[PDB]
């Protein structure tokens, strides 16, 4: 399906982008927001090139595995313009000290990641690539028939990688700088995984009431 | 402090 | 950073920690990991740029990455043993021996799946020591000089693939695939850390003071 050009892939992800939603009691605000973002994420994943080519069983597995990572990289992205603060919503800009209300360790890492994106001057075209990478890669390591689909995910991942390199090449970066920047971005995904696992364990230890969908995404971990 | 001492 | 790519590889290969033997399943694994940590500390000191960092940063990096390093080492040792995890030459565990400990078999499955991934990618020893050094340096950043060393290992990885005969497109594609595995290695570590802390709170096995401190940092 993905025999799209590099910029065809970019504009496909850009158009598939979900909107920025508005929003003890702190846990209620964050979990209700995440719940409403989950629905938009599901339909976003469907518009990711090569995702609907997978079986429903495998689409579920990938979403259950990466949902908090996807929420976190989204948060970190829209928080770049607000140093030392996390923009969960336009009407919910939270500072570090407000993390002590529940979690401040999780806030710190999210803030450090948002700062890291600023120092790299992360572009929107690169962001949508990274988020689609997370979706497809986070759960890939978890018969020939089942082999060919893992191979499919691998091919799409290579495609998005080509797209990231294309963006850096277009940006006028030298060949060496492309390799280094690509490496830096993908290494940040490791930290995003780290924050996800920590946030997941936190959400579980907090188990304010949660919705059916959110309980299910949590129960997967 | 523990690890702090094997890197002495 | 004043090292060539070949000097970087050779230094990392030469700094490789020894394969230890095992001396209550959790007891054997705990005892092994504890003795390995000591050899990991000396290994880290031989990683180009690590001793240049402040001692506080050296502590923080090892505290955050110690389980990742043990796991990727384990995964590397088990590459020639499909369906098995070689914790030690005298401790070759099949998948089903993970059932011996509560919530251990799903950790094994991820470790076994990682080994098969390295196997399918035909991971080389030169690439392995680079990946392990990257883990040590990157896994504690988001908690200047570090990033310039990380860019050096990136250049080294590319040099290897270019020397291995991979086209320019295959290089950054394989580079991406290798680094995306570190995300899964990160995942396994966090799950292993939660499991290890679970065993400590249930008094399943006694932990050395070194390991206690490793858990406390998480
Ligand atoms: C999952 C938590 C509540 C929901 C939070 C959220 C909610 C919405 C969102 O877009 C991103 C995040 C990331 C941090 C999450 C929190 C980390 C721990 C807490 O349980
Ligand atoms: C840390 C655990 C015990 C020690 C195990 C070990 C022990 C030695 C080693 O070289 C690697 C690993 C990785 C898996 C580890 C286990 C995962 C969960 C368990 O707590």
């Amino acid at each position: 399906a993905l025999s799209l050009t590099a910029d065809q892939m970019v504009s496909a992800l850009l158009d598939a982008e979900p909107p920025i939603l508005y929003s003890a009691s702190m846990m209620g605000l964050l979990t209700n927001l995440a719940d409403r973002e989950l629905v938009h994420m599901i339909n976003w994943a469907k518009r990711v090139p090569g995702f609907v080519d997978l079986t429903l069983h495998d689409q579920v597995h990938l979403l259950e595995c990466a949902w908090l990572e996807i929420l976190m990289i989204g948060l970190v992205w829209r928080s770049m313009e607000h140093p030392g603060k996390l923009l969960f919503a336009p009407n919910l800009l939270l500072d570090r000290n407000q993390g002590k209300c529940v979690m401040v360790e999780i806030f710190d890492m999210l803030l450090a990641t948002s700062s890291r994106f600023r120092m790299m001057n992360l572009q929107g075209e690169e962001f949508v690539c990274l988020k689609s990478i997370i979706l497809l890669n986070s759960g890939v390591y978890t018969t020939l028939k089942s082999l060919e689909e893992k191979d499919h995910i691998h091919r799409v991942l290579d495609k998005i990688t080509d797209t990231l390199i294309h963006l850096m090449a277009k940006a006028g970066l030298t060949l060496q700088q492309q390799h280094q920047r690509l490496a830096q971005l993908l290494l940040i995904l490791s930290h995003i995984r780290h924050m996800s696992n920590k946030g997941m364990e936190h959400l579980y230890s907090m188990k304010v009431p949660l919705s059916d969908l959110l309980l299910e995404m949590l129960d997967a971990h | 402090k523990k690890l702090h001492r094997x890197l002495q």
